[PDB]
């Protein structure tokens, strides 16, 4: 696994700007018939000035950003089952060792699970030994 | 009361005999049961043994002392796990128990002061012999010398009283009244440090933080109350002088209350929250007490008792975390609802009692104290409202953040809830619900 | 982008990510079952500073003005107001202006 | 180690101490910036965070402890609370400034309140007669 | 959902005061009691 | 709460209790009674908690 | 029994009263021993006025008499309150019918109770109460009715 | 209901066949955005944005740049929803 | 361990009740003894003893007279609540010269 | 039925705790319930009445209930006991002072 | 002496011995008590009702 | 010896992949093996096996008895309506008996042990008078609370002395 | 019978109208319902 | 659905008598209806 660097290119500062704009259309226009109209009307506004000098790009951000911030829906279409959702992250689960501390009679309900649980545990130990040669 | 005293002395040998931690424990509870049976008192001094009496004010205080002193042994078992001189621990506890009984029953002021300040030692053993933090040293310095630096000076006031009075039985002082303007400060302030007062709260957070579960339970459960019990007995003759100079004390207590509550919000340690919280509640107790009105005093007696109980239970909770996750911090401790949900019930309940949710002998207090203060001065209401408001505020934060958020990633497998701790939490709370049925014994003492 | 400030932090700071994983997944000290947590410097730093900053406290004009207006003036003003109002009310009471009919809180 | 072992040092007063302290807190030499140490300062403790809010920090970044959006060894801000998502903090810049929020509320409240009291002076009604009550000595007259 | 849709109708109409449902029995009787009793301009206009 | 859903357990006693309350409400209406049962705890300075 | 449900509520009233009153007559009367319990009559005491300057036992006796008397008079205020309480509950229209005729007893009781015991606070014994009366008598004789300032 | 890996594949395929500005025939499932699809700087995020709305979650802003193929999109959806199995 | 080990655990191990981690019976007898002494002995019998305690503070007796004393004063025609600790005639006020402005209190 | 497990801490200790609580409390309650039912139904309440002028109740006469009768006479020192206690003790202390 | 109370109640007697000694001592205090035994000013019987009735 | 697990090996298996974000950003083929294995043995088919004496251990003798008079019904009534309906009949017989029993107890206690002028601190009761109706016995009814002594009677207007 | 009536009629009237407006613009279904609750409750407190 | 009816027939022994102007009693219906007009009109919007 790789954790990305935080450096950003003006292309990304401009394209993710287009992304947020599309979102801001949603939060201000809902009807998909209405939307695709205005979303493609937005595209022309991102297309008429497609390629400009860097300096103009900086002023273009100086206007673009304000438009989002000054025209942001007071209730953005925050996404349901993602971070910031209206019901996301409803519950959590603890690390498996909690299952390790079941009372032996508590253990005695799912022997097949616990047996396989025991096997996988030793095989994980081998895996972790590998993970950096211990 | 010599019945109790001789019982405790004949319990002392069990400390030497090996493997008597649990035998001692049952006996201490059993004698508490016996002391429960002995109950017929009125306002007058009763059960007048050679120099030991007992009364409404002393009877409940003793019961709490015997109660909490037995609950120590439930709280602390790591001493047995470690074999960390269990004999010295048990001997220290019993010695402390005897001193408390003799302090609360000393019918003489001087006998009272004698045992009162004799308790300086065994408590210091309890922190130092079983402390954890390196701060344990400087903490012991704070505890002992804040106390002695004012607790010694009342020794002059006591003897001055003798010379002008001829004795030190409590009824005898009540017959007289003194207004020399130093007697007042010398006795008052000397008790105020152990109360403690917001301006001399300083030591108390340190003592609680770097002390074991047992010592902290003792410190917040009796020592603060013992200071107050002396006040109730002594202010009888300080009235006129108190009336002239009282606005200062009530002001700093009330002002300090909202402040220390805001300290609690910003604080980030379980014992620190409870320690500051206990100072806050004892701020209101000091206020109603210094009102000296009937409502204030009879309510103060109740709030001391209830506050001691709730503070103990919260300390057992703090011990539980400290003994599982090995760190007092708010940050490390979190989401315990996922690991001990049946325990988080008790977390909520003890928190509930500390924010004065009924049926709760604590709550019964604030009705009495708040009535007294409001009558005494309407101006108080502007700060009484905020004082209780922020009281509940930090308790909410303590309960939520500790038990609610998503778990901590780095946490090494620790055993789950167990009968000792479960029974310990019920035992501190359930009597705190019981008493309301018969508050009259815990509510009327004047 | 500073020319690799983000990168320069990147190299070292991503190393201890793996050591955190090694610690967390550590089958051995998790097997000991004694509780406790993987050490974390920020936590240890934070506790120590939280408990001790007096050795840093310099009693200057800032701290004095800060503390003065923090509690002192609050304590003094509130206490003075309380004493002043009580002095007036008690003055009426000892003058006997209000008889045993009008007065309130007859029962504390 | 224990807290006294970890006690932060005094504020660094020459560049070498700045290099040392930044390493003490794992910070880069510019990342490290001690407090003003003017009379109520922690000294060498770095001054981090204090931004608009913790939840402004990356939502999806790989976090060792997502709970506080925190990676491993890293100097916790002296005011971690008072900026935590559980406490005073937001995710995005506010739309307006403080006066706006208070003004928009309270200015309306004052005006509508005062205009009500003006209109209470003229309390309308249905033009009906006073409610009649039987009683000794009362002799309202029937329209007959 | 024709059941949930229909039920959500019943809640709307009870809350909307469509005649001889909950709102009509309650919202009505209040509003003319406002008329009967002498009241203030805003309080009157604001209810409606 | 070991063999039957807790929802069942509370539901049935709840419907049973409130129907009893409802019918008692009628009794109160047809007679216009107002009971004020009281159980005192303590009393000091002439007040009665 | 005009009304239907009231003609039914009676039926459950017969249901509820049935077993209990049967139980009272069935397993109480054949199982009860007769015994008597009386009510104190504490002798009067030489009050603080009587006792000497330093007669600690006598002073202690006086205070206990004062406390018990306080507890009763403390009470007589409560009973009058309970009595007024019933009247205000008597009938929905019936408030002014007997409020003042009945309450004013409670009003006088409060003021008298205040004068004797009020304004002393806890710890108050017979001495401070008794001398307060002395002070009030002096004030009444010198400055006139309390509630007039001074001359 | 659970989610089936094959159906995730056909579903991203359905939207891809649906999207006009892509090469209409939807050339090889592993069509890189800048190579044969020709997806411009902005057309790339239009792809991601539809995928979002279709699959009920935002893709992270930089992590879209990790998504450089319809195979990636399946691979990112699979990591989310436990689709390997 | 394997399937049958988990399915039917042996009677060797024992789950400590938090009191003693060495002997099964010592732990169980401690918990058994501790539970009895604490719960039944105080929180049943003791609660029972209080709940049936006799008049200790004489509150009930105080409200014995409360009915009588009030009733005694109401047919007696004397003040129900006399505002004098003793008879205002029994007291003997000293003369104004004795007073000499001894800060008389209301 | 199609059960998919859930990671849950142990409930055994908590369940045992409730069971011990229910067990011992009923243990104490049963003889207590027996005792209270006995006295009240086998004997019941002494009836209030006047003084017979020639009589003098002993302190146990002044409590209505029998369990009070048993407690006060046998277990608690009389108020008159704890009254003279003080009168003695205050006599010495006043004299000594 | 069921082996669940072995040596435990046996030592536990001594605390009960303390209560017995404590009881007897305080009862003797009730002996030095007697100065007003029936000679008070509130409960004090004037003369008669003795009848071998040393109230407390 | 002593333990809590009986000797189970206190570790955790999952690894980096516990976090939804972590699994979702990058995760190796060996990690795909474990995670699939983890979510593969997540399933369960048979059910919570029964431990006979576990119920006994968590059921004290005092509880055992009063289960019997109503549980003994189940063993015979179970086949008639099945276990689910049989227990349902058991339970509501138990609760119905409890409720009706308490009702008479409470009605008794308000009939014979009210808070009168002797005992105090109990449930003192007080009421208002019924609503007359034209055509009723003593329709134009007079006030019964003749004198203030009537108010706050608490049994004292019916004193034995 | 005192100015508390005037003060409450101010507030209850205002909030029901403030809620009666905010409900239109709010999009979180449960939130709109809650606003209707306040809008209705304000009426109750005003008639009272 | 039955709603207030059961209460309305069993709560008011003295139903409040309200004989108001027709332009007031009916006004409660149309000032009510214009809201629904706006609620279902302002929502219904043509694209451009
Ligand atoms: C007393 C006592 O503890 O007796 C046992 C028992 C509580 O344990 P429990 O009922 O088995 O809890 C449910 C499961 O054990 C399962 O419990 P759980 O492990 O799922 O945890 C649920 C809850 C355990 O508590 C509850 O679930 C609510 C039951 C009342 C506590 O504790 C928590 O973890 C949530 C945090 C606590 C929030 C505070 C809730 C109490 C508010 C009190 C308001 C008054 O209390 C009872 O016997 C009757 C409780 C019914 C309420 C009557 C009031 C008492
Ligand atoms: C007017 C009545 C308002 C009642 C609310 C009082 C303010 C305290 C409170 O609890 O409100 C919620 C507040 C903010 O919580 P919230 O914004 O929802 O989420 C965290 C955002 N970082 O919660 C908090 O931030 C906790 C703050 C601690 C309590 C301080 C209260 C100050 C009281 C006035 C000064």
């Amino acid at each position: 696994a790789q954790v990305p660097l935080a450096i950003v290119s003006h292309k990304r500062q401009v394209c993710s700007l287009y992304k947020r704009a599309l979102r801001n259309l949603e939060s201000w226009y809902d009807r998909r018939n209405v939307y695709r109209y205005r979303a493609v009307q937005l595209r022309a506004r991102f297309d008429e000035n497609r390629s400009k000098d860097l300096g103009e790009g900086i002023r273009l951000l100086a206007c673009g950003q304000r438009e989002l911030f000054e025209t942001r829906h007071f209730q953005p279409r925050n996404f349901a089952n993602s971070a910031g959702g209206c019901a996301f992250e409803r519950e959590v689960i603890p690390p498996d060792w909690v299952l390790d501390y079941w009372h032996p009679l508590e253990k005695a309900q799912y022997p097949e699970y616990f047996a396989k649980r025991e096997q996988r545990k030793k095989e994980f130990v081998t895996w972790w030994e590998k993970q950096y040669g211990k | 009361m010599l019945k109790i005293i001789f019982f405790l002395l004949f319990l002392i040998p069990f400390c030497f005999i090996n493997n008597m931690y649990w035998m001692v424990q049952i006996m201490m509870f059993f004698i508490s049961f016996i002391f429960l049976l002995m109950n017929n008192f009125m306002n007058y001094w009763s059960e007048i043994s050679y120099f030991l009496g007992c009364d409404m004010l002393s009877y409940g205080l003793i019961l709490l002392s015997l109660w909490i002193c037995s609950l120590m042994l439930l709280a602390s078992e790591m001493i047995n796990k470690h074999n960390n001189y269990k004999n010295l621990f048990l001997l220290n506890i019993i010695i402390l128990l005897l001193l408390l009984i003799l302090t609360f029953s000393s019918m003489s002021l001087f006998m009272f002061y004698l045992f009162f300040e004799s308790s300086l030692i065994p408590t210091l053993f309890l922190i130092l012999g079983w402390g954890y933090q390196p701060e344990r040293l400087q903490a012991g310095l704070y505890l002992l010398f804040y106390t002695l630096l004012v607790s010694l000076p009342m020794l002059i006031g006591i003897f001055y009283l003798m010379n002008k009075i001829g004795s030190m039985n409590f009824y005898l002082m009540n017959n007289f009244m003194f207004n020399y303007d130093l007697l007042y400060f010398c006795l008052l302030c000397a008790f105020l440090v152990k109360m403690p007062m917001f301006l001399v709260h300083l030591w108390l957070p340190k003592a609680h933080v770097e002390a074991p579960v047992s010592g902290s339970m003792i410190l917040a459960g009796i020592m603060l109350k013992l200071g107050g019990y002396g006040m109730l007995r002594v202010i009888s003759f300080l009235q006129l002088m108190n009336l002239k100079y009282s606005f200062v004390w009530i002001s700093i207590s009330l002002v300090g209350g909202v402040l220390v509550s805001l300290v609690c919000l910003r604080q980030t340690d379980l014992k620190a929250l409870i320690a500051y919280s206990s100072v806050a509640h004892m701020g209101i107790v000091l206020s109603g007490l210094l009102t000296m009105t009937y409502w204030g005093l009879c309510g103060s007696y109740t709030l001391m008792i209830a506050h001691g109980l709730c503070s103990s239970g919260l300390f057992c909770l703090a011990n539980v975390s400290y003994e599982r996750l090995g760190s007092r911090s708010m940050l490390i401790n979190k989401g315990l609802l996922n690991f001990m949900p049946s325990m988080t019930l008790w977390w909520f309940l003890l928190s509930s009692a500390n924010m004065a949710a009924p049926p709760t002998l604590n709550l019964l207090g604030e009705i009495y104290l708040l009535n007294s203060i409001v009558s005494w001065s309407w101006i108080s209401m502007i700060l009484l409202s905020f004082l209780s408001f922020f009281s509940a505020a930090y308790t909410l934060y303590l309960y939520s953040f500790s038990q609610h958020g998503k778990l901590f990633s780095g946490v090494y497998s620790f055993s789950s809830g167990k009968i000792r701790e479960y029974l310990l939490m019920l035992l501190h709370w359930l009597p705190l619900n019981l008493l309301i049925l018969k508050s009259e014994s815990f509510m009327l003492w004047l | 982008e500073e020319q690799e400030f983000i990168k320069r932090k990147h190299e070292a700071t991503l190393k201890l990510r793996q050591e955190f994983l090694k610690q967390s997944s550590n089958p051995y000290r998790h097997a000991t079952g004694e509780g406790g947590t993987v050490f974390d410097a920020g936590l240890a730093r934070f506790q120590a500073m939280r408990v001790s900053n007096y050795e840093h406290f310099k009693p200057t004009g800032k701290s004095f003005r800060t503390g003065l207006f923090a509690v002192v003036l609050p304590i003094a003003l509130y206490a003075w107001a309380l004493k002043a109002e009580r002095d007036g009310r008690e003055e009426k009471y000892r003058t006997g202006q209000v008889a045993y009919k009008d007065r309130q809180f007859k029962f504390i | 180690g224990w807290n006294k072992d970890y006690k932060p040092g005094p504020y660094p007063q020459t560049e070498k101490e700045r290099l040392a302290a930044a390493k003490k807190y794992y910070l880069l030499p510019e990342e490290y910036k001690p407090y003003a140490d003017d009379g109520l300062g922690y000294g060498d403790y770095p001054k981090l965070g204090y931004g608009l809010g913790v939840e402004a920090k990356d939502s999806y970044y790989p976090w060792d402890y997502p709970e506080h959006k925190r990676n491993q060894h890293e100097p916790i801000s002296a005011d971690h609370d008072l900026y935590s998502e559980d406490r005073w903090s937001q995710a995005e810049p506010p739309r307006y400034s403080n006066a706006y929020y208070f003004a928009c509320f309270l200015g309306v409240m004052s005006g509508c309140l005062a205009l009500y009291y003006w209109l209470d002076d003229k309390k309308m009604y249905r033009p009906v007669a006073a409610k009649q009550y039987p009683s000794p000595g009362v002799k309202h007259y029937t329209f007959e | 959902m024709p059941l949930t849709s229909a039920c959500f109708n019943v809640s709307n109409l009870a809350l909307c005061g469509m005649p001889f449902l909950a709102g009509f029995y309650s919202k009505d009787m209040i509003l003319e009691i406002v008329s009967i009793s002498n009241v203030n301009m805003f309080s009157f206009f604001l209810y409606y | 709460m070991k063999y039957l859903s807790i929802c069942s357990i509370s539901f049935v006693n709840l419907i049973s209790m409130s129907l009893s309350c409802f019918l008692l409400s009628l009794y109160f209406l047809l007679n216009d009674m107002i009971y004020f049962i009281e159980w005192e705890l303590v009393s000091l300075n002439s007040m009665s908690i | 029994p005009r009304s239907p449900m009231a003609s039914f509520a009676e039926s459950v009233l017969n249901v509820i009263d049935g077993p209990i009153t049967w139980f009272r007559e069935s397993i109480v009367e054949p199982n009860q021993q007769k015994q008597n319990w009386y009510h104190q009559r504490f002798r009067r005491v030489p009050t603080i006025d009587q006792c000497y300057t330093d007669d600690a036992v006598c002073r202690f006796e006086a205070d206990q008499q004062f406390r018990r008397d306080r507890m009763v008079d403390n009470e007589i205020v409560n009973i009058l309150r309970q009595r007024f309480e019933d009247c205000t509950l008597y009938e929905a229209p019936d408030h002014m019918v007997k409020c003042r005729p009945l309450m004013d007893q409670y009003e006088k009781a409060t003021e008298n109770w205040f004068i004797k015991y009020g304004d002393l606070g806890g710890y108050a014994n017979a001495k401070t109460a008794y001398m307060k009366q002395k002070h009030r008598l002096i004030w009444e004789r010198r400055h006139g009715p309390v509630g007039s300032g001074m001359k | 209901p659970p989610l089936s890996l094959k159906l995730i594949n056909e579903r991203v395929l359905l939207v891809l066949k649906l999207y006009d500005k892509i090469d209409p025939s939807k050339l090889n499932v592993e069509s890189h955005f800048i190579n044969d699809l020709g997806l411009d700087s902005l057309d790339h995020v239009e792809v991601i944005m539809a995928m979002e709305d279709e699959f009920g979650f935002e893709i992270p802003d930089s992590d879209a740049e990790k998504l450089l193929k319809p195979a990636d999109i399946i691979k990112y959806v699979a990591d989310k929803e436990d689709v390997y199995e | 361990l394997t399937t049958e080990d988990f399915a039917n655990p042996s009677p060797k191990n024992w789950q400590s009740y938090g009191f003693d981690y060495k002997d099964q019976v010592e732990d169980r007898k401690a918990t058994k003894s501790t539970f009895f002494v604490t719960v039944t002995l105080c929180l049943v019998w003791g609660s029972f003893y209080w709940a049936y305690l006799p008049d200790t503070q004489f509150r009930n007796w105080a409200q014995r007279e409360g009915f009588l004393e009030l009733r005694r004063r109401e047919l007696a025609g004397v003040d129900l609540v006399s505002p004098n600790y003793v008879d205002p005639a029994s007291i003997t006020l000293p003369s104004d010269e004795d007073l000499g402005d001894t800060e008389i209190i209301i | 039925g199609h059960h998919q497990m859930i990671i849950k801490p142990s409930r055994f200790q908590w369940d045992k705790f409730k069971d011990l609580l229910h067990f011992y409390v009923m243990l104490g309650v049963i003889p207590v319930t027996a005792l209270v039912l006995y006295a009240n139904i086998f004997v019941g309440p002494a009836q209030l009445a006047e003084i017979p002028e020639g009589y003098e109740p002993k302190h146990w006469e002044y409590e209505k209930h029998p369990i009070s009768r048993f407690i006060s006479r046998y277990i608690l020192n009389s108020d008159q006991q704890n009254y003279e206690k003080s009168l003695h003790y205050l006599y010495e202390e006043n004299e000594k002072a | 002496m069921v082996l669940g109370l072995d040596k435990r109640a046996l030592w536990g007697a001594l605390p009960l011995l303390g209560f017995a000694i404590g009881h007897f001592l305080d009862k003797k205090e009730t002996e030095r008590m007697t100065m007003f035994r029936d000679k008070s000013a509130l409960y004090g019987r004037p003369a008669g009702s003795e009848g071998k009735a040393p109230s407390w | 010896g002593a333990s809590e697990t009986g000797g189970v090996k206190p570790m955790v298996i999952a690894g980096r992949m516990v976090r939804e974000r972590e699994r979702l950003i990058g995760m190796s083929p060996e990690e795909r093996a474990w995670r699939k294995q983890w979510l593969k043995d997540q399933e369960l088919h048979h059910g919570p096996r029964k431990v006979p004496a576990l119920e006994l251990e968590l059921n004290n003798p005092i509880k055992r008895f009063y289960r019997a008079p109503l549980d003994k019904v189940c063993n015979v009534l179970e086949p008639v309506l099945g276990f689910q309906r049989a227990y349902t009949v058991r339970f509501w017989t138990g609760k119905a008996l409890l409720a009706l029993t308490g009702i008479y107890a409470g009605a008794y206690y308000f009939k014979y042990n009210q808070n009168d002028w002797t005992r105090k601190g109990g449930w003192r009761v007080i009421h208002s008078r019924k609503q007359c109706v034209p055509g009723d016995e003593g329709y134009p009814k007079v006030s019964d609370r003749s004198a203030p002594s009537d108010y706050a009677a608490r049994g004292f207007n019916e004193s034995p002395l | 019978t005192s100015w508390l009536g005037q003060l409450m009629l101010l507030l209850s009237g205002l909030t029901m109208f403030m809620a009666g407006l905010g409900a239109n613009f709010e999009f979180d279904l449960k939130k709109i319902i809650a606003l209707s609750t306040l809008s209705q409750l304000g009426l109750m407190m005003s008639i009272l | 659905i039955i709603g207030g009816s059961m209460l309305n027939w069993l709560i008011f022994p003295f139903p409040y008598m309200i004989c108001l102007p027709i332009y007031m009693k009916l006004l409660t219906l149309f000032v009510c209806i214009v809201g629904g007009l706006f609620g279902y009109l302002i929502s219904l919007s043509n694209l451009f």
